[PDB]
C-alpha cells in the first residue's frame, strides 16, 4: 500500500534537488563549457558558416540547390519562410548553451567565497559564456530574447519577450555580462579553454562595436553611430590590457588554422575541440563535417566564391585593386596577390592544406556540384588528410580549435572604432592595419616556393602613415577584414554591422551569377533580410509576448 | 511474395526525365557530368524535342563501376518461406486437469535477410484437494525467439539509388556511387552486412494461484504472477566502401543484453448467493506489481578477422566502450466489485478501485477511479412476449473512470546525468560534458560534469478517462439472427503531458504536467447472420462497423506551438483531431504567363510550377497561408466474416475496408519531382514521366526543374490523397475427410486446407502509391499463399 | 582511490540428442538383452563482461558501468566441443544362474 | 559421426599454422619487445635489481629477513639452495623472452625482401632482443644454454645442454647476435623503442668487455685477460659510431632519471614503459613496484649502503677517498661530496625526488624495517609522488623508462678496454672519465641551492692528464663506475668481471655489519657464490645433460 510505490527510484541519475550541492558546482560549469563543442550539428555549426553563405565570401556548396533548401534560400534571398526548420534550429540550440550557463551560475551563486575562493572567477566565466550565445543570437535575429536571470523558475520563462529592451539596452545586457567578466577573469588562464581578462575585454569591445552603428528606428537602417560605445572598444582594446594576457599576431598568417599551433598566442578565445578523449568518436568540430572536398567523399559545402579569391589580388605595389578586383577572374602568371589567399581558398592547380600529394583539380574527385557551385574549397576550418587530428564518425571532422576572438580581430576592431571616432587617432589605426597587413605579407613558410613551382607573385605592402580621410580609412580596415577574416562567418554579419547589406550583396548577386549559375533568381530586400526572422513556432507559442521583425508579414 | 512494389525510374528513363528537367531550365543537358550524351532539337512550334540518348559504360573515368539497368527493388527482395507446427495434448480427471503444448514459428520475410522465429512450450495444471474446496493451479508457458530486423531506410534508399549503379563493382566489390552519382548506399549491401545483428529472446511467462472456498459462495484466491524476458544481441559494424560512400575501415563489435523482470501478486475475497429472485456477486482484494529492468553492454572497435566468429570484445585492438544502466516501478492496488440481478431481468454493477504508484509523490501516490453500469434485458419483461420474433433484447448504459500512469519512471525527478559523452551521435551534438579545459587535444580522460535531462515536477497526480457507454444487444429469428450497437464518449483529463521547455530555458527544460484534455466518441456495430441450407450449405456472416472523433482538448502552451500532436507548429491542435496537419492549399499548376502575373505575389512561381492558394487575400504568398489540410481519422471502418461448409468443404473469407481517411504521402515528393528532396540526382518515381511541358500540356504533375524555387516541397494538399482501401485480409479453403474415413485411422477430425492472406486491395483511383495501408517506406505488406493440415486423436 | 565495477555474464549452453534400439527375450531358460544406439552431444560456451573505472556515489546503486568516469576495459570470447558416440550393449543369462 | 565432431572450433585465438603468415609477422616483432615490458614482476624485474642486493651497493630492504628470504641467502650468501624458487624463476622468465624473439625470427627468416625491405632491420632487431636476453643469463647464471636455432622443433629443445659450448664460446654466441645487429640495423630509430646500430655496437662491446675477463678454467678465477677481445670494445664505441647515432651524455645527470627527459641524448637503449595505453593499470614498470618507499605505505626494497653513501665523499681537491671513505660516515656540514649522492640516494634531511614537500626522516613514515636495513630509498627509479607518470596498481610503479646503456657506459667501458690494454692509449681512458666526472660536478641543477638549505660542500674535479699506471687508473675507473652507476644493478655484475667479488664483498661484509645487522652472518665463497646455481629443476629435467656450477654438491 505505501512501502511498496516508493521502494524502486531513479537509476544513473542526479536529481533536480540534488544539483545544486557544491561538490557538483564544478561538474556545471565544465558542462557549461561543453555544450559549445558538442550542441551544435552539421547545419547548426556555432560557427555560424552555415549562415554566412549569405556573405559574398562563398557559396552554400553540396549537391545542389536542394541540399539543405532553407540555407540556399537564405543564400539568395527568396523563398525565406519564417517556419523553416534551420531559423527554429539555430535560435533553440544557442538558447540550450544559455541553459547551462544560467544552471551553473544558479548554483554557483549559492557558493560561500571563504570555502571556494574561485566563486567569482567561475561565476566570471559562465557569464562570458552566456554573453557569447546571446550575442550570437543578438547577431542572428536582432530581436532577442535576454535570458540573465539564472535564478528564474521555469514558468517565468513563458512570459518572457523579445522586446522586454530596446534594441541598444539589448547590446547592453549583452556587454553587462562580458563586463562583468573583464572585472573578474583571472589575467592568465593555465587551462587554456577557460577565458582569460584580456578574452573578456576582446569579446566586450567587440560587443559595443556592433551596439555603435545604432538601429534605434523601427526598422534596420542606420539611425547614426554613438561614439559613447566606440570609445569603449578603445578601453577594452587597449594594448597594455592583451600584453597582460600575452596575446599577439603568429608571425606566419597559417598558424591559427593549423593543429600543430594550437592555443598560440592570437588565439584570444577558442572552443577545444579534442581527440582519444573517452567519447564515441571525438570532441571533433562536426559542425564542419560538411565543408570536406570530394578527396573525403563527402559533402563539399562552404565553398568559397569567385569574389573572394579575386579580393586577394593587389596592384603593382601590394595594395587591394579597390574598384577593379571583380572585372576579370584572378590570373595567377600575371597578377600580384596577397599570401592570405592561400591559407583561405584551396584552388584547383594548387595543394590541399600544404600538401603538393593533394593537388586540387576541376574534378569529380574535389567539388560535388558539376561546376555548380565552382572548383574551390575552404582552406581554414579544414585539415591535412594525412593528420592525427582527422577522424570520420557519421562525417569527416578534426579536432582543430575554432578561434572566437583572433587577436588580428582585436587590432582590426581598435582600428574600426579609432577611424569612426574622427578624432586624430586614424594614424595609430592605419598603424593597426599595417600591423595585420605586414604580418600577411611575410606570412610565406609552408608556400615559400609558390613562385618557381607555380609562378605566384606574392606583392603585400603596409600603407604609407599620411594623414587619411575618414572615408578613404574605412575604405582600407573594410578591405583588410575581406583578406583577413575570409571564410571566417563574420562577413555578412559585418556587412549588417555597416548598414550595407543590401548595396553589396544585391550588388554581389549581379556580379556573380556570370560564375555561379544560382544567384540567377537572388535579391536582398533591405529592412527585411538583414536578419533571419524570428522563429514562427517561437512567435506563435509566445502568445504574442514575442515580435517579429521588421519586413516580414503578420503570420 | 512481395506485392505492391513501386514503380521507379530505369536507366534510359533515368536519362530521358534529366534531359527534360535540364531544357525545362533552359540549360544544356550535355552538362551533367554524368554520362549521358543527347541528340536533341526543336520542334515546329520551338519546344525542345529529344532524339536519340547515349550512355557511356563507366560511371568513373577510371572505369572502376560498370552501367547498369538494376532492378534494385527486385535485387533486395525474395519469396519469402514461412513454416508452423504445433503440438497440444490434454488431459482431464475428476481430480484435475492438465494440458502441454509445443510449437514452432519461422519466417524469412520478403526483404532479404530478415527472419523471425519463435520455440515454445506451455504447461498448465489444476489440482482439487480436500473436497473440490481446497485448489491449486499453474498456467506457465516459456518461449525462445530470435530475429534479424531490416535496417532503418532501406526501402527509401532503395527508391533513391539509380539504376545506372551496378550491384558489384568491376572488381566484385559491392556497386556504389562515383563521379556525380548521388550520395546513397547500395542497398543490397546494407542487407548483408546487417544479417548477423541477431538477437536471442527467452521469455517466461505464467503464475501460480491457490483457491479456498470454506463455505457456499465463500472463495478466497491468491495468484502471483512472473513475467520475466531476457535480450541478447551482437551487432556488428563492418567496414563498407560502395563507391565514395565510405565508413573509413571502422570495425566494430557491441555485445547487448538486456533483462525485464516483472512480478504481479493478488488475493481475491468473492461472495456469492442465490435468493430465490436476487443474484448477486461481491469481491474484494488487493493487488501488489512490480518490474525491475536492467540493461548494459560492452563495445569494442577495430578487427583483424571480419566475421561473427572472430569479431568478440575480447579480440578488438581498438576504443572500448561499456553501456547501461536500471529503472523500475511498482503499483499498489485496492479493489471491490459488486454485481446484482434482480429476476434475471435488471442487473448493477459496481467498481471501486484505489490506485498508487510509485511513479509519484506520495502527497499525489493514489487515486479513486468507481464505476457504475446498468442492465435491462427487456424480453424477459412480460409485455415483451407478444413477440415471437425476437429472442432476446438488453439495454445497457454505463459511466466510469480509469487511472493512467503510463509515464517515464522518472518522471517525477530533476535529471542530471553525468553524460560523459561516450555514445554515438549524428552530426554531432552529442551534448556531451567532457572537454578539454586543458587545452591538450586529448590523449587521456578529460574533465567532465553534468547535464540536465529533465525538470521535476513536486505534484503530478494521476491521469483520469472517464467513459460514457450506452449498447444493445439483440437476437431474433430464434437466434439467427444477433448483434449489438455501442455508443460512447471518453475524455481524458489531467492528461499527463511529456511538456517541452520554452526556448530560452534551454537544456532539458522539459518536465511532466498534468495539462490536457482529449475527447473520443464513436458508434460501433456487430451484425451476425447464419443459417443452414436446405442443399447442403452452411452460411455464416457476421460483419462489423464503427467510427469515431477525436478531439484534443486543451494542451499545454508550448506543446500546441510544438507541433507534437498536430499542426506543423505553425496552428496549434487544440480543436482538432490527434495528428491532424495544416499546410498550404495547392491549387493546380500555372499553365500559361498569365496565371502568374494575375496570381498573388508567389516567390519561385513560373509556368509549370505549382500555384498557391492566397488564403488571407493579401496579394501575397506567404507563410500566413496555410490551413487545416490533413485528418487521419475514417468516416468509418469495417469487416466483414464470410463462412460456408458445403458437403465437407469449407470457405471463408475476411475482408476489412477503411473508408474516408487522409493518407500524407512521401514517395509523392520522389515520383512528381526532380528536385523535391534535399539532393540532387537520386532516383525518381515513375510517374515524374508523365510532367506538364510545353510538349504535354495536359498534366499535373508540375513542370521538371531541377532547383525548387517555387518550394514544393512545402506541407500542401500535393501529398493528402484518399487511403481508403477494402482488402481481403484472408481466404481459406478446406477438405475435411468424413468421419468414417479417419476415424479408422483413430482420427476424430482430420482436415487438409489451402489459404492466402492479403491477395487483393480495392483503392481509391486517386491514390498514387502502391499499398494505401502502407503508403511510405514501411516493411512491405506481403501477399502470402498457404497450405496446412489439422491431425486430432 | 581505485572505484571501479565489472558486469560479467555467461552462458553455459549443452544438449544431448540419442536413438536407443533394444530387443529382448525369454526362452524357456535363456534370457537376454540387446541394445544399439547412437548419441550426440555439443556444448557451446559464451562469456563477456564490460568493466569500468571511478565512479562519484560508491554504492550498488550507482555502481553501473553507464556512470564511471574513468578508463573501460571489455571481455570475453566463447568456446565448446561436440561428441559422436555408437554404441551396443549385450546380456546373456542363463537358467537365472549364469551371466 | 563425423561433421558433428568438426563443427565447434577455437574462438579467440590464432594457430600454429596461421601464425607464420607475413600479415601477422610486425605482430610478432611487437610481442618480443613487450615482454620486457610485461614478462617481470615485482621479484624478477629485467633490471635485475632483486640481485644486485648481493653488491655492496644496497641492502634488500622490505619488512625484515623473510621478506623474500630467498633473496636475503643471496644478500649474505648463505642458505642458497639449487631448489630456490627465485633462482628457477628468472632463469624461466628470460628463456620466455627467448621465446617471443626466436618466433618473430622463425617468420621473419621465410619472408621475401624484395616485397618487405625491412626484413633484415626486422631480422636485426629480434636479433638484439635474443641476444640482451642471452646476455643476462650469462651474468646471472655462467653456464647457460645458447637458444639461438629459431627453426629448431620443440623437441630438440630436450636435447640442448649449458655446456654444448665452452665460457668463451658461449659468450661468443651472444656477440654473434649483437654483431648482426650492428651490421643490420639503421643507424637512426624513428620509433624510439627500436635499437639503434650505436645500441647494437654498444651492447656488442659490452659482451666483448665481459667476455675478455676469461674464466676458461673449470672454477671461476681469472685465467688471463685477453686483447683480441678488448680491441673490439674499443671498435664498438668509437665516437664516430656513436655520432652516427647522436648519442652523448646530458647536459645534467639527474635527466637519466627523469620521466619529462625520456630518450634522451644518452638513453642509448631503453624499456619503453607507457600509460594511458589500453591496458589494464598501464604498462609501468611493475618490476620496480616493491622499491617505492613507505611514504606511500609499501615496500621499501632495494635502499642503499652507507657503503655506497659514503663512496660520494671527495677529498679536498673533489676526487674520491679511495682508501678512507668508508672508516667515518658521510657528515653534511664537513665533507666535501659529489652531485651523483643524490641523485642516488634519498637521505633523511633531504628532500624526496627532488621535492621540499616530501622530506625523507628516519621514520614510521620512510622505512618499514624499524632501522634494520637502515633510512634511505633509491632515487633512480623511484619518481615525484606528484607525477602523472605513478599508478598504484597491484603495486606503485611508473612510466620512467629503464636505460639498459646509458652513453655514460659506453664512455667507461671506452675506458676500461683502454686501460687494459696498456698502449699508450690511458691519457685517452682518463680523458673519458673526465668526460663523466665533469658532467657530474656540474648536475647542480634541482638541487643548486644545497649549500644554504642543508649545507652540502659539492666537490669534484676531474683528474690531471698525467702518464698514469695501468694499476692506478684501473682504480680511478672502478671509483667513477662506482659513483656514476650506483644501484643501477651491475655492481655486483661488475665485481665478478673484475675476479674481486669474494675480496670486496667479504670485506663489505665486515665493514658493514656495524650498520646493518644482516650482515653479521655473511660469507662470500669464492668460486661458488659468482653466479647462481643452475636451477635444481632445470637440472633435473635435463637428464644430465645440464651441469651445475663450480663449488657446488651433487644434487
Amino acid at each position: 500500500c505505501d512501502d511498496f510505490l516508493d521502494r524502486q527510484v531513479p537509476q544513473g541519475i542526479v536529481t533536480g534537488d540534488q544539483i545544486a550541492s557544491p561538490e557538483y558546482v564544478d561538474n556545471l560549469v565544465i558542462s557549461a563549457y561543453a555544450i559549445w563543442a558538442t550542441g551544435d550539428d552539421i547545419n547548426s555549426s556555432f560557427s555560424l558558416w552555415n549562415y554566412d553563405v549569405r556573405s559574398d565570401d562563398c557559396y552554400k556548396g553540396g549537391s545542389g540547390t536542394e541540399d539543405g533548401g532553407v540555407f540556399n534560400a537564405l543564400e539568395i534571398s527568396k523563398g525565406i519562410n519564417t517556419t523553416d526548420w534551420n531559423i527554429n534550429d539555430i535560435w533553440k540550440r544557442l538558447y540550450q548553451c544559455i541553459t547551462r550557463a544560467n544552471t551553473a551560475l544558479q548554483s554557483l551563486d549559492q557558493m560561500d567565497e571563504k570555502t571556494y575562493p574561485l566563486k567569482n572567477q567561475r561565476i566570471a566565466e559562465m557569464r562570458f559564456l552566456r554573453g557569447h550565445a546571446h550575442f550570437m543570437l543578438k547577431q542572428l535575429f536582432k530581436k532577442i530574447v535576454i535570458v540573465n536571470d539564472e535564478n528564474m523558475e521555469p514558468d517565468a520563462y513563458n512570459e518572457l519577450s523579445n522586446t522586454t529592451y530596446t534594441n541598444d539596452e539589448q547590446w547592453q545586457k549583452i556587454a553587462d555580462d562580458f563586463q562583468f567578466a573583464y572585472d573578474n577573469l583571472p589575467e592568465v588562464q593555465i587551462e587554456k579553454g577557460r577565458p582569460a581578462q584580456a578574452a573578456a575585454a576582446a569579446y566586450l569591445a567587440k560587443t559595443y562595436l556592433y551596439k555603435a552603428y545604432r538601429q534605434d528606428g523601427a526598422d534596420n537602417a542606420l539611425t547614426g553611430i554613438n561614439e559613447e560605445d566606440l570609445k569603449q572598444v578603445v578601453k577594452y582594446t587597449d594594448p597594455l590590457i592583451m600584453a597582460k594576457g600575452g596575446y599577439g599576431l603568429e608571425t606566419d598568417y597559417s598558424m591559427n588554422f593549423l593543429p600543430q599551433y594550437e592555443n598560440g598566442a592570437e588565439s584570444v578565445w577558442a572552443i577545444q575541440y579534442s581527440i582519444n578523449d573517452g567519447t564515441y568518436n571525438g570532441n571533433l568540430n562536426w559542425g564542419m563535417g560538411l565543408t570536406t572536398p570530394q578527396i573525403l567523399g563527402c559533402c563539399d559545402f562552404h565553398k568559397p566564391s569567385q569574389n573572394l579569391v579575386n579580393a586577394f589580388k593587389t596592384d603593382s605595389q601590394g595594395k587591394p585593386l579597390f574598384s577593379t578586383y571583380d572585372n576579370e577572374n584572378y590570373e595567377v602568371a600575371t597578377d600580384n596577390v596577397d599570401p592570405r589567399l592561400f591559407h583561405t581558398v584551396g584552388m584547383p592547380g594548387f595543394p590541399y592544406k600544404y600538401n603538393e600529394g593533394y593537388i586540387i583539380q576541376k574534378n569529380d574527385d574535389w567539388s560535388r556540384s558539376k561546376g555548380l557551385y565552382g572548383y574551390y574549397v575552404s582552406l581554414k576550418e579544414n585539415v591535412d588528410p594525412d593528420c592525427d587530428c582527422l577522424k570520420k564518425g557519421s562525417y569527416w571532422a578534426s579536432s582543430l580549435n575554432h578561434i572566437v576572438i583572433r587577436y588580428a580581430d582585436v587590432l582590426l576592431m581598435r582600428a574600426e572604432a579609432l577611424i569612426q571616432l574622427n578624432d586624430g587617432r586614424i594614424t595609430d589605426a592605419i598603424s593597426l592595419i599595417n600591423e595585420v597587413r605586414s604580418r600577411a605579407a611575410g606570412s610565406t613558410m609552408l608556400i615559400f616556393n609558390y613562385k618557381e613551382d607555380y609562378g605566384v607573385n606574392f606583392k603585400v605592402t603596409p600603407y604609407d602613415l599620411k594623414a587619411y580621410a575618414q572615408d578613404e580609412a574605412m575604405k582600407m580596415l573594410k578591405w583588410e577584414r575581406r583578406v583577413e577574416f575570409g571564410m571566417e562567418s563574420s562577413r555578412f554579419f559585418d556587412l549588417v554591422r555597416w548598414g550595407e547589406a543590401k548595396d553589396v550583396i544585391n550588388a554581389y548577386y549581379v556580379t556573380e551569377a556570370s560564375r555561379c549559375s544560382i544567384y540567377k533568381n537572388a535579391g536582398f530586400t533591405e529592412n527585411k533580410n538583414e536578419y533571419l526572422p524570428v522563429p514562427f513556432e517561437q512567435i506563435s507559442a509566445s502568445n504574442g509576448n514575442y515580435t517579429q521583425n521588421f519586413g516580414w508579414a503578420a503570420a | 511474395m512481395y506485392q505492391s512494389k513501386m514503380n521507379v525510374l530505369n536507366t534510359e528513363q533515368y536519362g530521358r526525365a534529366m534531359w527534360q528537367a535540364y531544357v525545362n531550365d533552359g540549360e544544356n543537358p550535355n552538362g551533367n557530368a554524368l554520362g549521358y550524351a543527347y541528340n536533341w532539337g526543336y520542334n515546329a512550334d520551338g519546344n525542345p524535342v529529344l532524339y536519340g540518348m547515349t550512355l557511356s559504360k563507366y560511371l568513373d573515368s577510371k572505369n572502376t563501376m560498370p552501367v547498369a539497368d538494376t532492378d534494385w527493388f527486385d535485387e533486395i527482395t525474395r519469396t519469402g518461406v514461412i513454416q508452423q507446427y504445433n503440438l497440444s495434448v490434454s488431459n482431464g480427471s475428476e481430480k484435475g486437469s492438465s494440458f502441454f503444448s509445443l510449437g514452432y514459428y519461422k519466417n524469412l520475410g520478403v526483404i532479404k535477410d530478415t527472419d523471425f522465429d519463435r520455440f515454445s512450450a506451455r504447461m498448465n495444471s489444476d489440482y482439487k484437494l480436500i473436497d473440490d474446496i481446497l485448489t491449486i493451479g499453474q498456467h506457465f508457458t516459456l518461449n525462445r525467439t530470435s530475429e534479424v530486423q531490416a535496417p532503418g531506410g532501406i526501402i527509401e534508399t532503395a527508391l533513391d539509388i539509380p539504376s545506372a549503379i551496378p550491384v558489384y563493382a568491376s572488381d566484385g566489390s559491392w556497386g556504389g556511387p562515383v563521379g556525380g552519382w548521388p550520395d546513397r548506399r547500395n542497398p543490397r549491401a546494407v542487407l548483408e552486412y546487417n544479417k548477423d545483428n541477431r538477437y536471442t529472446y527467452w521469455r517466461m511467462f505464467g503464475d501460480a494461484y491457490v483457491n479456498l472456498t470454506p463455505f457456499k459462495g465463500f472463495n478466497l484466491r491468491s495468484t502471483f504472477g512472473l513475467d520475466y524476458a531476457n535480450k541478447q544481441a551482437r551487432y556488428f559494424t563492418y567496414p563498407y566502401q560502395e563507391g565514395t560512400q565510405t565508413n573509413n575501415g571502422k570495425s566494430a563489435v557491441e555485445a547487448k543484453q538486456e533483462h525485464w523482470t516483472k512480478w504481479m501478486w493478488n488475493a481475491i475475497a468473492t461472495y456469492q448467493l442465490e435468493v430465490g429472485k436476487h443474484r448477486g456477486d461481491v469481491m474484494i482484494g488487493m493487488e501488489l506489481n512490480r518490474e525491475d529492468d536492467s540493461h548494459f553492454s560492452g563495445y569494442k572497435e577495430d578487427f583483424s578477422i571480419l566475421t561473427p566468429d572472430y569479431m568478440w570484445p575480447d579480440a578488438g585492438s581498438g576504443t572500448a566502450q561499456a553501456y547501461g544502466a536500471g529503472e523500475g516501478y511498482s503499483l499498489v492496488s485496492f479493489f471491490g466489485k459488486m454485481n446484482y440481478s434482480y429476476a434475471d431481468r435488471y442487473l448493477l454493477s459496481l467498481t471501486l478501485r484505489r490506485d498508487g504508484s510509485s511513479r509519484f509523490g506520495k502527497n499525489h501516490r493514489y487515486a479513486t477511479f468507481p464505476s457504475v453500469s446498468l442492465g435491462w434485458r427487456i424480453t424477459q419483461e412480460n409485455f415483451m412476449k407478444e413477440l415471437t420474433w425476437l429472442d432476446d433484447l438488453k439495454l445497457r448504459a454505463s459511466w466510469g473512470q480509469t487511472g493512467n500512469q503510463e509515464i517515464s519512471n522518472l518522471a517525477r525527478y530533476t535529471i542530471y546525468a553525468p553524460n560523459y559523452g561516450t555514445t554515438d551521435s549524428f552530426g554531432g551534438q552529442s551534448y556531451g560534458t567532457a572537454y578539454d579545459i586543458t587545452g591538450s587535444n586529448g590523449g587521456g580522460v578529460l574533465p567532465s560534469g553534468f547535464k540536465r535531462n529533465q525538470i521535476g515536477n513536486d505534484n503530478i497526480k494521476w491521469e483520469t478517462t472517464t467513459q460514457t457507454n450506452v449498447g444493445i444487444d439483440f437476437s431474433l429469428f430464434k437466434q439467427s439472427l444477433y448483434g449489438s450497437l455501442e455508443y460512447y464518449y471518453k475524455k481524458a483529463t489531467d492528461i499527463l503531458t511529456e511538456m517541452a521547455g520554452v526556448g530560452v530555458l534551454g537544456e532539458g527544460g522539459s518536465r511532466w504536467i498534468n495539462s490536457g484534455a482529449m475527447k473520443n466518441q464513436g458508434f460501433e456495430f456487430n451484425l451476425g447472420y447464419r443459417n443452414k441450407t436446405a442443399f447442403g450449405l452452411t452460411y455464416d456472416l457476421n460483419g462489423n462497423i464503427s467510427t469515431y472523433r477525436n478531439e484534443i482538448l486543451e494542451l499545454p502552451e508550448t506543446v500546441a506551438a510544438n507541433g507534437k500532436f498536430g499542426g506543423n507548429g505553425v496552428k496549434s491542435v487544440v480543436g482538432h483531431t490527434y495528428g491532424a496537419q495544416v499546410g498550404y492549399i495547392a491549387d493546380g499548376i500555372f499553365k500559361s504567363q498569365d496565371e502568374v502575373d494575375n496570381h498573388a505575389t508567389q516567390e519561385g512561381a513560373a509556368v509549370g510550377r505549382i500555384r498557391y492558394r492566397d488564403i488571407d487575400h493579401n496579394g501575397v504568398i506567404d507563410e500566413r497561408d496555410q490551413n487545416w489540410i490533413y485528418d487521419p481519422t475514417p468516416s468509418f471502418s469495417y469487416g466483414l466474416n464470410i463462412y460456408l461448409e458445403y458437403k465437407n468443404f469449407d470457405l471463408t473469407m475476411f475482408w476489412q475496408g477503411v473508408q474516408g481517411v487522409d493518407i500524407i504521402s512521401d514517395v509523392k515528393k520522389k515520383s512528381d519531382f526532380w528536385s523535391a528532396s534535399n539532393v540532387g540526382f537520386l532516383n525518381k518515381g515513375t510517374r515524374l514521366l508523365n510532367a506538364w511541358s510545353p510538349t504535354n500540356p495536359n498534366s499535373d504533375i508540375p513542370a521538371l526543374t531541377r532547383s525548387d524555387t517555387n518550394n514544393e516541397q512545402r506541407v500542401s494538399t500535393y501529398f493528402v490523397e484518399n487511403g481508403s482501401f477494402l482488402k481481403l485480409r484472408n481466404i481459406q479453403l478446406g477438405y475435411t475427410v468424413p468421419a468414417v474415413i479417419s476415424k479408422k485411422m483413430r482420427m476424430d477430425r482430420l482436415r487438409f486446407y489451402c489459404s492466402a492472406q492479403n491477395l487483393l486491395t480495392i483503392k481509391s483511383k486517386n491514390f498514387t502509391g502502391e499499398d494505401p495501408e502502407n503508403p511510405n517506406f514501411s516493411y512491405p505488406i506481403p501477399v502470402n499463399i498457404t497450405f496446412g493440415l489439422n491431425i486430432g486423436f
